[PDB]
């Protein structure tokens, strides 16, 4: 016997299997209200302040 | 272009019986030989993704980092599926004597997927050449830590036959 | 559970006795339909996703009255939970296959459905016509093997004769 | 509803009649189900009387390393009499007056 | 067991002296306010196949993780038993309404129940919610305050009964708790 | 209640998945020893009667004062129900190597067993011997090494059940402690 | 309380015979694998932390019912007793593991914690899918065979350990289940 | 739950005593009290979905570098548990002005948030930073009374100095 | 202290015995590892002065908003002291490694480590990329044999196992 079958494989990792972006619509949906993060503007790195000195000022 | 098992949903299943077989192993040259070659590998396809997708973290571990692709335990889990289905069609074309199916099918658009998704196409050209070391040493039966129980004979025309699929894969994310 | 082997060692506990040359012959007959139907179990385990998809509107297709306002299917995620009532039952005939007998469903899924369907007015003809889709949209050779779709109608039959 | 009716359930406790019933038949009539839930907590309280013990033992040895304030021994086998008259009393203890029983009760409910 | 009627007799009863007439006003004004009473039982009683229904949907809908597997309304035969089990406390409390005393509920229905769900391994934090939702219920139901379904009455105001009810659907999540 | 086949929908029910080809393969090397478990457990219950009449006949000659006066076998009485309380709990053993799963016994034989012991003295160094005697006995019938009693199998290995039967009686044990 | 070489000592005094060629070679097998052992304990110890950090937050994540009000893990103090539970079942499984034998989990651990978590309202079948997977992150880190973290070792194979382990943790979920 | 009117029977119950006439000095001192730190509660009920959305874009304001990967804010499912996280707290800040002790807080939120935080890397520098926010943009008069800016106000840093 | 010797020690006094023969078997054991441990000692006390640099040098990669003006490293003299601060947690690593247990850890560098840390507002999952990344760095091969590598690395995995 040979016995080729196409079917649909995938693995896992611990916790979670590898195809749940495109989940089935009944396993996931309406969990909980969903928040927005806002835009978190980056700023730019700094020096220092040597002296060990203003620092009590 | 693809192959002779064109038919997309019905069924999906075409094993072949006895007495077929036996109207197709007295078709093949060296058809004894290239189902083992097949069994070789399909027997011991889980060690072979583990072990292709840890040994690239074993050489380039700047992709468990935060940043990295495969952080996120889904994304490791599918790189752990990205590393099977290159292995099955492979293991498929094996059997057919063909890339045709594997270019088609799996290799087509290969490129552009893995540059919109933002995957490293370096890294994986060596998760490719690890499954591609790997098969050689299972079909001549080299493989270190297990060996399998083959009849007497050479297997090395086989072996050559896998390593010009594993480099279209190669090719084909270049 | 019912099974093979819950049945056997079940009479003989409730007549005080070792297991008799009968008590085997019945586990010979698990030998020789395991290989017949694990591979049912097989093929369901890989591709519910696809096969609950198209059973589930099914019957959304036939009764297109439960997307009304004071129905069974009134918003989203009341139609949601009936995937997931419908991704149970596939789940529980899974079971079955690999225990071997009918256990998991009228231990898990049949026990008690008559009041539960009654009390939230939920309508059992519309699971059994979700249940009798993936009963006929079935090939021998196509999707399984040739007793393997002998043993995953056999338990399709128990769910629709069981809500009905 | 359920059924065409809702009858209790005969798992329930205080059930049946006692009314003109003999004395072995009067108290396997009121523990019929009570049985169960006077058991679990029974093993539960004392599993906490079995945890809190251990939980300041961990003061007691400070990183995997024990003090002074541990010491039962001091001379050969000095541990043994030590082992004796830390549980025989422990019996004496649990054969006290009917006073002290609630007066140890409502007193440990006191200045816990 | 105890009626309301019998409630004042056990009571005379310690003194063990007769009845007077003093003492019944108490017992008349709950005659002459008796039809208000029985048109509030039939308040109840006539919808209460979605007052328990309405009740255990609206527990799992606050806490999700009685349905999630494993959970103690996951099967079939779990959530029907529940929708029994919650349907009997409702048939005691329209018992004890009617008779007007807390007697029949008491040493029927939760002299025994608190040791059975600790037995079981039922939760008390979900049996609590179901109760104190059909609460809510039966207040908006006793007084003719219910959103969805109005029914026929005379004119006036029982709110006297309405707080009757809510002390007899504590005294069950205080002795469960 | 519980064989094989059904822990291993018990595990994956907590889990709420299907049962994958990976935890089938376990499962269908069950089925591919499923000869050599009856050829296993008949070694055991043709034999069953000379095993218990071999336990408590071997325990009281190494302790000479289990039938002295003030033992717990002394008179008919007392002997009559030694030699079924063993091979009750010989029954339900074999329940457990003919489904493969401990979930006979541990449900109908051994809960509540070391209550029952304690309060009519049943002495706890004699209970486990005869526990340790059919265990080496029944250790002794699965792979032929009966020095007397030599059925007939095929050509193979039985050290997986071997140890299978052994961990039960040790179970037992654990059990009557 | 007894590793497993004073278990095979205790078996032996019930047959109050000397240790000998009959018993010791297993104990011959444990030094002689010895080294592979703590080998194995190192790389349970060294990422325990995160082990837990990553079970109790896959247990939320499967079952998000147990974080609304009315499950376990609502408050913080609900939620801050919720690791040093599921640390301490843990702990105790390293125990086992160094002294070879589980006599050290089943009583000072195991023995009353049935009767606390349905005492408690514990969900019992939350626990038992916390230390499920704390099952498969052992086994994925006694043989290197976990995704995101590998170490190096000397070349072997450890499947004794492996399942040894996987029967360390199931008689902690034969516990509370 | 630690209110005024629990330390002072608690402190009863242990001398043994009866209710004493000190303690019904300081009951006096709730009726007082008592309105002008109810309606710092009664408008927070009306308010509290538009302060704890306004409250946490200074949390990523202040601290931007938490939208990178391995941070708490890499992704939107727990961005939207930060804002979960930041309501149960003003939640329970409105729960204890209605008792008018510091009882809901001490005991459900904080008691334990140590230890959870650290562990799963959580700072508390953002945490203290939501609020801190909150707490400063609220003018006295134009709210609320001059009282209830002073009371509900010292409900909030009583946050900032236990979180550090 | 913590150690092969002191610990063993301890319980002979404190259940007032005399030395056993299995303590005498223990320190047996520290022969093993005395020429298998000692051996990385000698090695990062010559080699500390340039990975100083190179891992403290390591979280202000992942961690480049501790140098903005505001927080714990916003002058330079406060990462004067910083680069101090991860030279006292393996400057006792050498005292570790060099005794056989954990004493100069357990009783220096973790007891009343997280409540300086919360008081004073020091990120302690900075110190998971400090010394981590020398975890990350460790070559068996080419630095020092993998003895040092099961014990070096082991000691490293106690402290982030206890900073979290
Ligand atoms: C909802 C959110 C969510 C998660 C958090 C994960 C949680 C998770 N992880 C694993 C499974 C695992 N979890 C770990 C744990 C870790 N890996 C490491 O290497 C570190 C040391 C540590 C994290 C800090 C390991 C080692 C495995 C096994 C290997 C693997 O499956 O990747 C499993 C087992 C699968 C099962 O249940 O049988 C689960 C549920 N999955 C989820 O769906
Ligand atoms: C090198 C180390 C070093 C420091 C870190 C500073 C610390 C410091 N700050 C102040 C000074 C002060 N500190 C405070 C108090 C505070 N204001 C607030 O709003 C905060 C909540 C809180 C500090 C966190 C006030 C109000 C003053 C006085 C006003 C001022 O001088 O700015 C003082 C008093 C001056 C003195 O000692 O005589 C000191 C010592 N000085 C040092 O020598
Ligand atoms: C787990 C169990 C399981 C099943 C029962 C089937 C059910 C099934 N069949 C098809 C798919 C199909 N089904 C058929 C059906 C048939 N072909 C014929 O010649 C007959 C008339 C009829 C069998 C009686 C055909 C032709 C397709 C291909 C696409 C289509 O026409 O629907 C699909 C869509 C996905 C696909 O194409 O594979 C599914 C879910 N699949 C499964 O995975
Ligand atoms: C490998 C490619 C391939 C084939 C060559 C055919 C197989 C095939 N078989 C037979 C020949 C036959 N076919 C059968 C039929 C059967 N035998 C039985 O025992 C069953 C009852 C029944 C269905 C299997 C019989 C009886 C013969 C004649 C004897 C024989 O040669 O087997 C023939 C005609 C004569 C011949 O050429 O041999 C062919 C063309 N099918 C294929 O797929
Ligand atoms: C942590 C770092 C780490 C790595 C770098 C890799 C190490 C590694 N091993 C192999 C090589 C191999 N890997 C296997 C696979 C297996 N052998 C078996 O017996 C099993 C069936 C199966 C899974 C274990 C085989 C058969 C070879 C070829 C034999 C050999 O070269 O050793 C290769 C490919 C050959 C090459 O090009 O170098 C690599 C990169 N694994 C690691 O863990
Ligand atoms: C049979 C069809 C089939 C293919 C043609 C290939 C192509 C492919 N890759 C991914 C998708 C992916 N593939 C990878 C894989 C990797 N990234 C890495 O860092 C590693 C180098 C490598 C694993 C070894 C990852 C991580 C994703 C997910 C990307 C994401 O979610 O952003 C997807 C899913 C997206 C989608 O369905 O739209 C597909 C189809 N894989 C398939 O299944
Ligand atoms: C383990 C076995 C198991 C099952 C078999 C199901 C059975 C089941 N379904 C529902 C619950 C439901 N089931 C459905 C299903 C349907 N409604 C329709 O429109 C169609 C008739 C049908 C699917 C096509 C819906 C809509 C609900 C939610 C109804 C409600 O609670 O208002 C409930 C109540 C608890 C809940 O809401 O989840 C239960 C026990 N659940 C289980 O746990
Ligand atoms: C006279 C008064 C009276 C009662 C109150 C019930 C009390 C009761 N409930 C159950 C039994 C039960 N009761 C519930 C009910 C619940 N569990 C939940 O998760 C929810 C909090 C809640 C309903 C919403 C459940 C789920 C069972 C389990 C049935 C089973 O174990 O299969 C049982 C044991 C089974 C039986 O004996 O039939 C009893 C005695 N019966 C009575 O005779
Ligand atoms: C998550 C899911 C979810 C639901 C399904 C509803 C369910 C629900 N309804 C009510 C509340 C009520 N429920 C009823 C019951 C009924 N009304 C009628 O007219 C009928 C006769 C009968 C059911 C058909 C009544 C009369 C009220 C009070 C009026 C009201 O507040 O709506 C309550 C009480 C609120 C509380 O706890 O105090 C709940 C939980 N709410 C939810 O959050
Ligand atoms: C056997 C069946 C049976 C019944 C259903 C009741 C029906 C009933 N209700 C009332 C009569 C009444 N019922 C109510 C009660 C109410 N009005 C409201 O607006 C509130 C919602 C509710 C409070 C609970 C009031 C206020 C009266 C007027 C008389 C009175 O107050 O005593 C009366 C007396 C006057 C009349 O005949 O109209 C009767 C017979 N009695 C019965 O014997
Ligand atoms: C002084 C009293 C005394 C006895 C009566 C015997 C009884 C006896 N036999 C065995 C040991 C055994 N007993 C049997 C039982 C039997 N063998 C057969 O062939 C029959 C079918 C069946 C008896 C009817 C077997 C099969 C063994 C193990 C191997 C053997 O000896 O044959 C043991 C276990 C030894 C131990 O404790 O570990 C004992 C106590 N021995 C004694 O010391
Ligand atoms: C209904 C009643 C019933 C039975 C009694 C058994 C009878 C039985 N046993 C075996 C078959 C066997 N039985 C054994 C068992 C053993 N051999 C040994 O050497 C060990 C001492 C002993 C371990 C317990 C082995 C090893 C085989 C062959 C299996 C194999 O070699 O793979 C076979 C298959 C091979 C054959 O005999 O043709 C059968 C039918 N099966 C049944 O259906
Ligand atoms: C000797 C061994 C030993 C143990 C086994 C544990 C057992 C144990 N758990 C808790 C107590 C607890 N344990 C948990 C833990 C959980 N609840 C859940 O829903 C999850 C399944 C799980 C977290 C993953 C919770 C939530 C409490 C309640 C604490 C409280 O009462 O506030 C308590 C004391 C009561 C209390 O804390 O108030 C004890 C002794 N402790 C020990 O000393
Ligand atoms: C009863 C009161 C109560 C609380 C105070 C919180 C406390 C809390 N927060 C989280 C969990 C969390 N809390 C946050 C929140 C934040 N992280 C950030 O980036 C910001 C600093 C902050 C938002 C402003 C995040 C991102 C998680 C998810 C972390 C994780 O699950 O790994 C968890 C773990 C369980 C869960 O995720 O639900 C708990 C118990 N929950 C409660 O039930």
């Amino acid at each position: 016997r040979v016995a080729v079958a196409f079917e649909k494989i995938d693995a896992a990792s611990n916790g979670v299997k590898a195809n749940s972006n495109n989940k089935p619509f009944w396993k996931s949906g309406a969990t909980t209200k969903n928040y927005v993060a806002p835009e978190a503007p980056a700023q730019s790195e700094p020096e220092t302040l040597d002296d060990a000195a203003y620092q009590r000022y | 272009a693809f192959s002779r098992v064109v038919v997309n949903s019905d069924a999906k299943a075409a094993y072949v019986g006895g007495s077929d077989l036996q109207a197709l192993k007295s078709f093949i040259a060296d058809g004894n030989k290239r189902l083992d070659a097949v069994n070789s590998i399909v027997s011991n396809a889980s060690c072979m993704v583990s072990d292709a997708v840890s040994g690239m973290i074993c050489e380039n571990p700047g992709l468990i980092s935060p940043g990295g692709n495969c952080y996120t335990n889904r994304r490791m889990a599918a790189c752990l599926r990205d590393g099977e289905i290159i292995l099955r069609y492979v293991s498929y074309a094996l059997l057919a004597g063909d890339a045709s199916v594997l270019e088609d099918r799996c290799l087509n658009g290969l490129k552009e997927t893995y540059i919109a998704l933002g995957v490293p196409t370096n890294s994986s050209i060596r998760a490719v050449s690890i499954m591609k070391a790997q098969a050689v040493a299972f079909i001549t039966n080299t493989a270190t830590e297990r060996k399998m129980s083959f009849a007497a004979g050479d297997c090395t025309s086989l072996a050559s036959e896998v390593a010009s699929y594993f480099d279209r894969v190669g090719a084909a994310i270049s | 559970m019912k099974s093979v082997i819950t049945t056997v060692v079940s009479a003989a506990d409730a007549a005080g006795r070792f297991p008799s040359n009968s008590d085997l012959e019945s586990i010979q007959g698990n030998i020789q339909r395991s290989a017949a139907r694990l591979e049912a179990a097989e093929k369901l385990a890989g591709n519910h996703e696809a096969v609950v998809k198209e059973a589930g509107d099914a019957c959304f297709a036939k009764y297109a009255y439960l997307k009304n306002p004071g129905e069974a299917g009134e918003n989203q995620e009341k139609i949601n939970k009936c995937y997931r009532d419908v991704d149970h039952y596939m789940r529980l005939v899974n079971y079955c296959l690999v225990v071997g007998g009918t256990g998991p469903l009228d231990e898990w899924g049949i026990a008690g459905a008559r009041e539960v369907y009654r009390t939230l007015n939920l309508p059992t003809s519309a699971y059994v016509a979700s249940i009798a889709y993936t009963r006929d949209r079935l090939c021998v050779p196509r999707d399984m093997s040739a007793q393997a779709g002998v043993e995953f109608s056999a338990y399709l039959d128990y769910l629709i004769n069981a809500l009905s | 509803l359920t059924g065409y009716d809702s009858k209790s359930s005969p798992n329930f406790p205080n059930r049946a009649a006692t009314r003109e019933r003999r004395t072995v038949s009067f108290n396997a009539r009121v523990a019929r189900n009570k049985s169960q839930a006077k058991k679990i907590l029974e093993k539960a309280d004392e599993f906490f009387a079995r945890s809190v013990t251990m939980q300041y033992k961990a003061f007691a040895c400070p990183n995997g390393v024990y003090d002074i304030q541990c010491t039962e021994g001091t001379v050969k086998g000095a541990a043994y009499e030590k082992r004796a008259m830390a549980v025989s009393a422990a019996f004496r203890a649990k054969q006290a007056s009917p006073a002290a029983k609630a007066r140890a009760l409502f007193e440990n409910r006191r200045h816990a």
